[PDB]
């Protein structure tokens, strides 16, 4: 079941589409690539992978959604104050976001 | 009789509105009935704009010229 | 007074802004219904003939539109042009100069200025 | 190939030719439009089709009669019918009057093809690049239009092209002599045969005057 | 006036107006009839631009024509 | 006779030596160590930021790394001070005339770039003429594609040598010199 | 009306002709291509310009070549459909 999959079309750009199956004999041949990317319904095969692919994307969609809420979690967590905006949030902006001090970028946090 | 380049054989394109105008390609075959006007047929590694590498050209549009070499058209 | 140049500007700024201009825009609609309308640039007017034709009467501009204009003796020319392909003409051909020049004259072009047909 | 009996089609009311259709807004405009474009084909089953103006039909398995305004609704529904192996259907064009014009298998075969007795209509026996310059055209009769341009004027352009180029070898032409020139044009001599060997004559004295002129100071 | 702009203000730039009339209706008058001739030869002009040339007036017309002296000889010097 | 007010301030050199061809001994600019405009922008800058600084708590880490901007700051203060200035910006300028031994000389990045872009092309350039496929440009060959990298340090001789050894150009009749404007 | 021109260097495709959406050209017999046969416009005036005839052409310039001709278009040529002009 799963030993068909395989990288072997990692390297083989294009592969999903049959349009694109010529090479990239021209630049159009990289932008069609990018749009045709999520086009599941003009890839090659038949319906179920249309089904399969569409259903495994929202669940790799819903991943990434869940990624974000993790990393905003952790940046409350560990790079906030948000101590102080419990204790007092009337005086204190929400600031859960720094800046590394390189080429003055330091300039950009402000006093909260 | 043969009339025209030998097969396999490199010319150079001398049609001026030719995509292909002053480039190479290799002669995939030459019509021989005297009746037809372009039978020169060459086929090229550089598509043009319709996506098709290969056309047809006059006795008098395609010169023989030697192979394109290392980073030459 | 500075003023009592007012009593000039009340009529000629209604009249040159608001008379002139909607006399003007009915008379262009008018004028864009007769078949005389933008002769100069509309295909097919009745006047466009008219002095296509008051051209080709003048005795300078007869042959004017004829890209071929200009031989001083025709005869001369397909002469000489007859003579010359007599001494190229390939082995046993049968094409003679008058009719090739007849044949590359007359095209097959039917939908080419079509529209001198309504005027 | 015999034109068929294509009735108007305000006249031709409730016909059992016609194909089930839902029936849109996308049909011809009546009350504006005379010009009716009728498409017949006879088809074996009654399988659906889209019509080129909004909504799917069903064919009857015999005859079939469809009105469109426009030719090319026409075309796109005889495609439409040919891809589903439907071949012997006609188009015609209904005038004002109702005349009928037998227009798409105008022969009887279809465009794609080949038929005996066709010419190539539009034909230009070169490369498109052969067409003459517009430059060279101007005030003629191609004034704007070179590639209307016979092939014979399009070799005449080519060489005066490859004549106007070798200037030293060209001939001024010489400039007329108004002032005692120009009589009134019942004064003439006529003897026409005898005017191009009065232009030889002139042309010769032109051209001899010049060479002694130039063979002064070269 | 109600002036805008800092410059005007800060500075005290005015407009003065004249308190006389400047052109008396008769001058305004002359320089009107002088406009109505230019506006009916612009007509006239209009006209004679719009109907172009009329080459076969040499059918109908009175007179020879005429090509005054310096322009054949301009026409015989070149071009 | 006063050329500041005869040109509208502008002021001119009137004088021909050679010793003027240089940038420093224009009168727009001074050295930035000693100009008033360079001391008063610097001055501020501190200024604003200590001012930044003393808004935080003295312990935090905000603090020391506010500590560290001001003498960055201080640095930048004094290591612009041989830097020309104009004499009524402060703000030092970079020198464009070919000086090469004057600080903010524009000559040093000048090679700098040149070298390290002739390198970059050069690199692109030998790729492109060893993998003459299409494949292999969506496909890069790796080993090659490093390999050529490292071999373009030498281009501004290489190119050279085949510049002048008939390599590098390619004659106008053997590529497509463009759309055709005449035939008839 | 536009005007669409064929020229020599038609290799008898049948493309020019398929892709046409209101039949205006066909094809025709002749001898200057393998195919015996080369395209014609019989029909331009049907021609409403949509150029997919140019499209569909293989050739390395169009052997089909339609010139758009604004200043004289007809009622066939520009597609009207609410209006007619007849
Ligand atoms: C749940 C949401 C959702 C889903 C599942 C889809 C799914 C699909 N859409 Mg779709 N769409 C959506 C929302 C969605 N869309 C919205 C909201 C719009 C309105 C803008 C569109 C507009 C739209 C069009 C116009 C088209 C599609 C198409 C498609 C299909 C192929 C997409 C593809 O391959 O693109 C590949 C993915 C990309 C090219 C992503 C590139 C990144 C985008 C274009 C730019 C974003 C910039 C970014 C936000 C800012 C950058 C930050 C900056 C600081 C640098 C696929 C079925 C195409 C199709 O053929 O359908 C069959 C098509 O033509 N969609
Ligand atoms: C998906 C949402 C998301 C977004 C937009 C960011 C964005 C950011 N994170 Mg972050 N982070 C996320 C998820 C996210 N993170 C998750 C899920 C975790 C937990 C594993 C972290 C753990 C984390 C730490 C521990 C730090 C950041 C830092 C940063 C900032 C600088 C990143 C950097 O140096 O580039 C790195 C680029 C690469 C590694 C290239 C790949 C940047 C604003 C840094 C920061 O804010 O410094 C003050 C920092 O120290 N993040
Ligand atoms: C040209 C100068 C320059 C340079 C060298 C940088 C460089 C940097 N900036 Mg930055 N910045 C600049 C100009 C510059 N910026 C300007 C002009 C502004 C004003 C708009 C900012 C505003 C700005 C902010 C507000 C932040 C940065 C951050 C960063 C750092 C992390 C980038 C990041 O979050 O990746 C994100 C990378 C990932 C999330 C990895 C994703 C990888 C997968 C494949 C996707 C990076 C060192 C961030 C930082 O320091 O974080 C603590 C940050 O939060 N910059
Ligand atoms: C370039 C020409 C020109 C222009 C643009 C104006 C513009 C103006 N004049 Mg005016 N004027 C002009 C020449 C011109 N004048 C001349 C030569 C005279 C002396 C006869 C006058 C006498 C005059 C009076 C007495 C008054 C104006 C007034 C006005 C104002 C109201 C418009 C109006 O009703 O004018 C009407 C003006 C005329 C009918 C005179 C003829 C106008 C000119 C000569 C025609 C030029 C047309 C030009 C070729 C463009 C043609 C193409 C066009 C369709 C785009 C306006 C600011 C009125 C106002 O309120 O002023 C404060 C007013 O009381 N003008
Ligand atoms: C304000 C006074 C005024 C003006 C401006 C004109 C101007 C004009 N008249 Mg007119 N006319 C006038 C008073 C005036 N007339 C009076 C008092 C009478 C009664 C005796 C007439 C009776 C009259 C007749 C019987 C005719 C004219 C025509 C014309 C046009 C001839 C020029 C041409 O060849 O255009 C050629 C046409 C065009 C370039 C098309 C555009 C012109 C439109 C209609 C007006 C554009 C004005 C613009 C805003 C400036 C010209 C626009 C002739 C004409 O061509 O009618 C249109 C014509 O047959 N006029
Ligand atoms: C067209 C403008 C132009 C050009 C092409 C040059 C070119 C050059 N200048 Mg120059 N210069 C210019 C304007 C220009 N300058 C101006 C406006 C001034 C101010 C008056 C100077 C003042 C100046 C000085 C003071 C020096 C140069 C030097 C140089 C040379 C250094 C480049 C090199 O390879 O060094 C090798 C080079 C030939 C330097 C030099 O002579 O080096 C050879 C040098 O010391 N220039
Ligand atoms: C440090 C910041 C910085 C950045 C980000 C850039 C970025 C850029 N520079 Mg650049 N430049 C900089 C500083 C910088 N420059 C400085 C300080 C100088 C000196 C004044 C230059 C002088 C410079 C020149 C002269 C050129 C660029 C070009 C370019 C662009 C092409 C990148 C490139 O080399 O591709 C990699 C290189 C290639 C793909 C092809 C090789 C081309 C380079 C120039 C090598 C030529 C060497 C040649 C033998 C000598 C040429 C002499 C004469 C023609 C100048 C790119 C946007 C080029 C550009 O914009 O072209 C449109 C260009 O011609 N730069
Ligand atoms: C700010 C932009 C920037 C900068 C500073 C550099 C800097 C550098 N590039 Mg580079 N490069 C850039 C953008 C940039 N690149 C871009 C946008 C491209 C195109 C994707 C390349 C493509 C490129 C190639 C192909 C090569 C370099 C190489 C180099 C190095 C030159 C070799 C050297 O001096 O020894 C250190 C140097 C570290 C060369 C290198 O690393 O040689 C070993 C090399 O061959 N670059
Ligand atoms: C760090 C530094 C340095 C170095 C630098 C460098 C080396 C850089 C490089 C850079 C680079 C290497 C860059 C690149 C860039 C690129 C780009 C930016 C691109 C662009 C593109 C575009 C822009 C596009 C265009 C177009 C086309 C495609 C065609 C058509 C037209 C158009 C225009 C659209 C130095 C030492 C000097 C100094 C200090 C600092
Ligand atoms: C000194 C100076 C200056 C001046 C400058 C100049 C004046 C320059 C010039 C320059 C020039 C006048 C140049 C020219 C050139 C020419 C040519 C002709 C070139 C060519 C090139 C090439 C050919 C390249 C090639 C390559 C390489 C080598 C590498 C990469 C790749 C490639 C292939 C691209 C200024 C004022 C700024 C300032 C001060 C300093
Ligand atoms: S598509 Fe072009 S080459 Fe093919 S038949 Fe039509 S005109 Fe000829
Ligand atoms: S432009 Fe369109 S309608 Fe006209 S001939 Fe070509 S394909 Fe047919």
């Amino acid at each position: 079941i799963f030993r068909y999959i395989n990288t072997t079309l990692w390297a083989k750009a294009g592969h999903f589409n049959k349009a694109l199956s010529k090479g990239a004999k021209t630049t159009t041949w990289i932008w069609n690539l990018h749009d045709y990317a999520h086009d599941f319904d003009i890839q090659q095969r038949s319906t179920g992978l249309i089904a399969r692919k569409v259903f495994s994307s929202n669940l790799a969609h819903l991943s990434l959604v869940f990624f974000w809420i993790s990393g905003m979690h952790l940046h409350g967590a560990y790079l906030s104050n948000y101590d102080i905006w419990l204790k007092d949030p009337k005086s204190i902006t929400p600031s859960s976001h720094l800046a590394y001090s390189l080429i003055g970028q330091d300039i950009l946090n402000s006093y909260t | 009789p043969w009339v025209g380049p030998k097969k396999g054989s490199w010319v150079k394109i001398l049609r001026p509105e030719s995509y292909w105008f002053q480039q190479r390609g290799q002669v995939v075959n030459v019509n021989q009935k005297p009746e037809v006007k372009y039978p020169v047929t060459v086929k090229f590694d550089s598509v043009n704009y319709a996506n098709v590498n290969t056309n047809g050209y006059a006795l008098w549009e395609v010169i023989e010229a030697p192979a394109p070499g290392p980073g030459e058209v | 007074k500075y003023g009592d140049q007012r009593k000039f500007a009340a009529v000629l700024v209604p009249l040159t802004t608001l008379v002139f201009p909607a006399v003007a825009m009915g008379m262009f609609v008018l004028y864009s219904f007769q078949e005389d309308a933008f002769w100069r640039i509309v295909p097919g007017t009745k006047r466009a003939r008219e002095l296509d034709e008051a051209w080709r009467e003048h005795p300078l501009f007869a042959n004017s539109k004829d890209p071929l204009d200009g031989l001083i003796n025709p005869d001369d020319y397909e002469k000489g042009l007859e003579e010359a392909w007599e001494r190229a003409k390939p082995a046993g051909s049968t094409v003679t100069v008058k009719d090739k020049l007849k044949q590359l004259s007359k095209q097959n072009n039917p939908h080419w200025e079509s529209w001198r047909a309504m005027s | 190939v015999v034109a068929e009996a294509i009735p108007r089609p305000e006249d031709l009311l409730d016909s059992p030719k016609f194909p089930m259709f839902e029936g849109s807004t996308g049909g011809y405009m009546s009350r504006s439009t005379r010009e009716r474009h009728a498409i017949t084909w006879t088809a074996k089953g009654q399988a659906k089709f889209e019509m080129p103006t909004g909504g799917f039909a069903i064919m009857n398995q015999g005859e079939n009669l469809c009105y469109f305004r426009k030719k090319e609704q026409c075309i796109a529904l005889g495609k439409q019918l040919r891809k589903m192996k439907i071949e012997n259907y006609k188009i015609y064009r209904l005038k004002k009057d109702g005349t009928v014009i037998f227009m798409h298998p105008a022969d009887g075969v279809f465009p794609e093809k080949v038929n005996k007795g066709r010419v190539q209509v539009n034909g230009r026996p070169f490369t498109i690049r052969g067409n003459p310059q517009q430059s060279e055209l101007k005030f003629t009769k191609y004034q704007g239009k070179g590639y209307e341009a016979d092939p014979l004027t399009t070799m005449f352009v080519k060489a005066r092209v490859m004549a106007f180029a070798d200037v030293p070898n060209l001939f001024a032409l010489p400039q007329p002599n108004m002032d005692e020139l120009v009589p009134a044009e019942e004064v003439d001599k006529y003897t026409r045969q005898e005017y191009t060997t009065r232009m030889m004559e002139a042309l010769k004295r032109v051209q001899d005057d010049r060479a002694a002129k130039a063979a002064k100071s070269l | 006036r109600v002036p805008g702009g800092k410059r005007t203000q800060e500075l005290g730039l005015v407009i003065p107006m004249a308190d006389e009339d400047g052109l008396t209706d008769g001058q305004v008058a002359g320089l009107f009839v002088i406009a109505l001739v230019v506006f009916i030869s612009a007509m006239d002009l209009a006209k004679t631009m719009y109907n172009g040339i009329n080459p076969a007036k040499f059918k109908t017309s009175k007179g020879k024509g005429y090509i005054s002296p310096l322009v054949k000889r301009y026409i015989e010097n070149g071009f | 006779a006063k050329p500041l007010e005869m040109f509208g301030g502008v002021d001119i050199d009137l004088e021909d030596t050679p010793a003027h061809w240089t940038i420093k001994a224009s009168p727009v600019l001074e050295p930035c160590k000693d100009n008033k405009k360079f001391h008063k922008k610097l001055k501020d800058e501190l200024y604003k930021v200590k001012k930044n600084q003393q808004k935080f708590a003295e312990g935090s880490a905000a603090y020391a790394r506010f500590n560290k901007k001001i003498k960055m700051i201080e640095l930048r203060e004094t290591a612009y001070g041989d830097r020309l200035c104009g004499k009524k910006d402060g703000l030092p300028r970079t020198i464009a005339t070919g000086e090469w031994n004057v600080r903010g000389s524009a000559m040093w990045p000048a090679a700098i770039f040149l070298y390290i872009a002739g390198w970059i092309g050069w690199a692109g350039r030998s790729y492109l003429i060893r993998t003459n496929d299409a494949a292999k440009e969506i496909n890069i060959d790796v080993p090659l594609a490093v390999t050529c990298m490292a071999s373009g340090f030498s281009w501004p001789v290489a190119a050279w040598q085949e510049i002048v050894n008939g390599e590098m150009a390619v004659p106008n009749d053997q590529i497509h010199n463009g759309g055709p404007w005449n035939q008839s | 009306s536009h005007a669409v021109k064929i020229y020599d260097t038609c290799i008898g495709c049948t493309l020019c002709v398929r892709a046409c959406p209101t039949d205006v050209l066909e094809m025709v017999p002749a001898s200057i291509n393998a195919a015996k046969q080369v395209a014609s416009s019989p029909r331009v005036e049907d021609c409403v310009g949509c150029k997919r005839c140019e499209t569909a052409c293989p050739t390395d310039f169009l052997s089909i070549r339609v010139y758009l001709q604004d200043n004289e278009e007809t009622q066939y040529s520009l597609g009207l459909d609410l209006v007619d002009w007849s």
